């Protein structure tokens, strides 16, 4: 289903209104889902929250009809970046099969982090297999948006490169990989190979050569 | 149509700067410029061709320079025999030599 | 309601009568005051002169000896003539409507007042260069491209400033970026214009670069494609 | 005429005192001029301002003699960077021909912006004309102070490069161009050509090669 974004500054309080409004008495569930991971039920009744969930996550009860279901995250941190779902039940409508839309909370104001580039030459066992691959490992950067560039000696190289889109690490930073593939003769017939990693306005370089 | 300088002079040791320009008909970025030393009613002499290449034997004080709109001929370190009338010319490889007006120095 | 537009040669030889005009669109001309203002590089603004609604003139003593200001009420055109121009005369000449204000401090009967003039609506400016050099049209070369990409238009070797650049005869306006010129040692400016367009638009939204250089009446065009 | 600078932090109020003080009853005009553009009359009487000008631009009236003419810009923004002129009239002195000096207001505290370098190889039509030019286009950076560097393959190149001093874009950032000129044989006889653009403490590189 579709996704609607939301940007909350770091430390602020987040107001995530529900996708569909209730026609009668309601019972709404709030799940926190970061893709590739198990969802986390934040609030199950209209305001009841399970154990292992901080008090900063709060929901609006159903006192008088008319009040909209809004999940409220006070004191937003970088870990709060996830998809939030509004499982809406009411007396009027039918069975709530669809989980609804998705709010993609992206917390602004996080500190700028520089990469930690690490380049590996082709292994001896790989060269023995008549295949040669360079890997360029990038980690611990923010915001998750980088650019890789491979250079045979000085001239650029673009045929045979593969790059991962950034992925969030456990410490709320990002990481990605860059694989250059070449024949073992191209590894020997050139002087050096470089991996230039440009993040934000700066570019870092790490190089390697067959020695 | 190729206008030169009206006239000018200098003194022994100094230099001169003749000029030569025109419209898009005979000047300049798509033409070559030649400079002839020409005493009135006598045997002329080729000084510079191809907008700065001296003829075999021309003194290294004679120099040529061509802008995108006008051609120049400098005459450094003057000497007595420099009292002549000079003429420029604009040509291509397969055409004629459209001469210049004239410059008494 | 009232706008002004300048128009000039762009290049005038040394020691020659420079001439400019300025068109008023919306209001009349013989019912207001008008001012000529030029701005040289480095030097600040300079008040050249002004003309009244009754077509009376008053020149700055700076250039009083050689400036003549006029006006044609048939339409809304007033001109300016400056002879014996030198290199230090090249500037952007502006055109604005002067408003007469009467500052009264004492008694009007004793003449204890004075008139001040202020320009409330200006033109845009006409670039004027004083140089012995001759004009030359540019040479427009395409720059082919390769989330999005960008293509260009290399306008090189012209004289003098300026050169207007539009894309698709004025249609393409978003993502356009025209860059200031470069005075090469040869004495000619070189410009470059680039637009950022979506990648898929390459096939085949025609991108026509439009270039105009009025000092040589040499408008040109060129397309770009991989 | 001479220029006197003034630095006001972003968001503050600007106090621009007039160049010449008035000997009698005064009538002062304030113009905003950014070079290469039409001046903008901010205040025409001692305090009267025309339409199309915000209330944050204010001038001191002539109530009692002694008060100095000061243009006051409250809530300074990046767009307020320009030359401000004080057209001074008074009962004592003569006709105000000179516009006076110039105050160059430069607003501090603006965000740091990274360039957007874009390099173009020589066109086919240019190479057909036996001339070859590389252009390096830099845009959307702040502060307007960059450094270009051209490298034939790995070695540097400095003979035949032309660079524009930064110029303010409409979005209050800067932009400049860099033109490397070379013979079409030098374009073919080398492997690649690079344009290294160093802004603030970081350097970005964009390269191109005849393929």
């Amino acid at each position: 289903s579709y996704v609607r974004p939301l940007s909350v500054a770091l430390g602020e309080t987040a107001s995530i209104s529900c996708g569909r409004q209730a026609l009668g008495s309601r019972a709404v569930q709030w799940y926190q889902h970061r893709p590739g991971q198990a969802p986390i039920l934040l609030i199950y009744n209209n305001q009841d929250r399970p154990s292992g969930i901080p008090e900063r996550f709060s929901g609006t009860p159903d006192i008088n009809f008319g009040t909209r279901a809004t999940l409220t995250i006070s004191g937003v941190e970088a870990g709060d970046e996830a998809d939030y779902y509004c499982h809406m039940w009411d007396s009027r409508s039918g069975f709530s099969w669809s989980f609804g839309g998705a709010t993609r909370l992206t917390v602004l104001g996080q500190p700028k982090a520089a990469p930690s580039v690490t380049l590996f030459p082709p292994s001896s066992e790989e060269l023995q297999a008549n295949k040669a691959t360079l890997v360029c490992l990038i980690s611990d950067f923010y915001p998750g948006a980088v650019t890789v560039a491979w250079k045979a000696d000085s001239s650029p190289v673009k045929a045979g490169v593969e790059t991962t889109t950034p992925s969030k690490q456990s410490n709320n930073k990002y990481a990605a990989s860059s694989y250059l593939s070449l024949t073992p003769m191209q590894w020997k017939m050139h002087k050096s190979y470089s991996c230039q990693v440009t993040h934000e306005g700066s570019t870092v370089e790490k190089t390697v050569a067959p020695t | 149509v190729l206008t030169q300088s009206a006239s000018v002079s200098g003194s022994l040791g100094q230099s001169v700067t003749i000029s030569c320009t025109g419209p898009n008909s005979v000047c300049c970025s798509h033409k070559s410029i030649s400079w002839y030393q020409w005493p009135p009613g006598r045997a002329p002499t080729l000084i510079i061709y191809e907008d700065n290449e001296r003829a075999p034997g021309i003194s290294p004080r004679f120099s040529g320079y061509k802008s995108y709109w006008s051609a120049y001929l400098t005459i450094s370190d003057l000497r007595p025999e420099d009292e002549t009338t000079y003429y420029c010319c604009s040509y291509t490889h397969n055409s004629g030599c459209v001469f210049g007006t004239g410059t008494k120095v | 309601q009232v706008q002004l537009q300048e128009s000039g040669p762009g290049l005038v030889k040394p020691s020659e009568t420079l001439s400019l005009t300025c068109t008023v669109s919306g209001g009349s001309i013989s019912n207001y005051y008008w001012s000529w203002i030029r701005q040289s590089p480095g030097k600040g603004l300079e008040w050249i002169g002004y003309i009244s609604d009754s077509e009376s003139t008053n020149y700055n003593p700076s250039l009083k000896s050689r400036v003549i200001i006029s006006v044609d009420t048939s339409k809304n055109q007033l001109s300016l003539k400056l002879n014996s121009v030198t290199a230090a005369d090249s500037a952007i000449y502006y055109c604005a409507r002067a408003q007469q204000g009467k500052r009264i401090y004492g008694m009007v009967s004793f003449g204890e007042f004075f008139y001040y003039y202020y320009m409330d609506v200006w033109g845009k400016g006409t670039t004027v260069t004083v140089s012995s050099a001759s004009t030359k049209g540019p040479s427009v070369f395409p720059l082919a491209p390769s989330g999005t990409a960008a293509l260009g238009c290399l306008v090189k070797d012209y004289f003098p400033e300026p050169v207007t650049v539009s894309w698709n005869s004025g249609a393409l306006t978003s993502g356009v970026h025209t860059f200031p010129a470069v005075l090469q040692s040869s004495g000619l400016y070189s410009l470059s214009s680039v637009v950022t367009v979506p990648s898929s638009s390459l096939g085949t939204q025609t991108y026509i670069c439009n270039v105009n250089h009025k000092p040589s009446n040499t408008k040109v065009d060129k397309k770009v494609e991989p």
